[PDB]
């Protein structure tokens, strides 16, 4: 029963969490479980503006 | 998930009786001397 | 075992500011006095 | 197998027996009352309908108590006398038995239910509550 | 009536060795919805020879 | 153009804060709670969840109170380590919002509500009803 | 105006007694 | 009559559409170097 | 039932100043 389909729906959240997921990780992830990103590892040559 | 969400999700399927319950009596119609009028005082 | 599930009555409104670069100031001009 | 029907027609309290509750009827569209009494009655009860409006200084907390009129229905006679609408829970009534009225046209945000004057003896023993039917967020 | 994806929900996340935390994480909603439609009804009258 | 909603879904109140109330579910297959609060709360309150069985006295009156046990589904964790079904509003709930839910599985004829020991002071400051659902008879 | 529709909620049993002719008697 | 007889006997229009109002974010999984693997620890 | 029906007769000289931006001041 419950005409709106569920199964379909989260097979639906379950991409959609996966995907975003794997994006702010291999960004910002720490080190164990979560691949190191390139934000965090910090080994980039960074400029900093002056006031 | 399970039954914890609404009751506008589960449609209904609507059968097709109707119970009627009520109850009539006879009729002593046909035994009565039947005749027809036109005017309305014979 | 019961899930429970909530709404608010009335949502309320949510405010911001919209602050924008300020115009420029430069970082030493050539011509100038101590 | 019971469906959680709290959401999708939730139901508040309107009359406990010793005091009226606003209950706001903007989120939804449709709502009614579902009497039901406690004990057995003294005489014929009556109740005034009260809708109220969003005050002027809070715009989620009910105004003051405006009596909302009443509309015939195309075969109409009674015609309350002061054109203001009321219900009128017929003596006789047994309990493990309820009855349910609603007003037409809204009107307001909040309505709300009082025992009418001369008649709150023996309104401690019935018990008021709203339903309102469909979300319109 | 309508319906209206409130949320999504989480499912839970890059675990490398088995702490058994989050399992199931929490799905979101789908939030029944309805509405109504209303109307003018208005009315006017002249007699007959104000009007001919 | 508001129907009246009150039979098919009526109500009753089931926790009116100050006392409980048996209401009647077997005329009906479906119904849940709407819980809410008239003031803030300052802990997470408890209640407990109790169906009765017919007098042998009377068919028509409620007998003792017997507590409903508890059924998990899957995702169930927590189990409430007794195996009694029971409800909790958290706290942080602002007194104008509403909360349903219900029990999977009903079994007797009444259902009661009732505040679970310790948190007795502040249902004082709550409000539950219950609305069914289709009428069977 | 407000019409309500009131419905009892526990029915009541129906228990009637079944007399039937009685013993055949002589009006002697 | 109406408007005072159950709220079942009107049935409302359906109508089909789904708001959802939901923003993911913004793909940035396509600028990195990509290399299909086999079993871990490479 | 009387229908009264209303005109002025002297309409009131009006002036509306036309003000426009001011000039642009840096906020700091």
């Amino acid at each position: 029963e419950a005409n709106y389909d569920f199964l379909s729906f989260m097979i639906g959240a379950a991409q959609r969490s996966h995907r975003i997921n794997r994006n702010q990780a291999l960004m910002i992830g720490k080190g164990v479980n979560e691949p190191k990103g390139w934000l965090t590892e910090n080994c980039f040559p960074v400029f900093q503006t002056l006031p | 998930e399970a039954s914890t969400i609404g009751p506008a999700f589960f449609t209904p399927q609507v059968l097709a009786l109707e119970v009627d319950c009520n109850i009539e009596c006879a009729s002593l119609l046909d035994l009565y001397g039947q005749i027809e009028v036109s005017r309305s005082t014979f | 075992m019961v899930k429970l599930n909530c709404r608010p009555l009335c949502q309320a409104p949510t405010a911001s500011r919209l602050v924008s670069p300020p115009c420029f100031i430069c970082r030493g001009v050539a011509p100038s006095a101590p | 197998m019971n469906f959680n029907v709290g959401v999708d027609f939730p139901s508040f309290i309107a009359w406990d027996g010793e005091e009226s509750f606003p209950v706001k009827v903007d989120g939804f569209n449709q709502f009614g009352f579902t009497f039901k009494t406690i004990a057995a009655l003294t005489a014929a009860t009556t109740f005034n309908i009260f809708y109220h409006e969003p005050s002027d200084a809070d715009p989620c907390v009910p105004g003051p108590a405006i009596r909302v009129p009443e509309v015939p229905f195309c075969d109409t006679v009674l015609l309350s006398e002061d054109g203001l609408a009321a219900v009128t829970l017929p003596e006789t009534v047994t309990p493990d038995s309820f009855c349910a009225g609603t007003v037409p046209c809204m009107n307001g945000q909040w309505i709300s239910i009082a025992p009418a004057t001369g008649s709150e003896t023996n309104a401690a023993n019935v018990q008021i509550t709203v339903t309102m039917k469909g979300a319109t967020r | 009536t309508y319906m209206k994806i409130a949320d999504y929900g989480q499912l839970g996340e890059y675990t490398c060795d088995a702490k058994c935390d989050a399992e199931f994480g929490e799905p979101g909603n789908i939030r029944h919805l309805e509405g109504k439609t209303y109307d003018y009804r208005g009315v006017f009258c002249f007699n007959r020879k104000n009007l001919q």
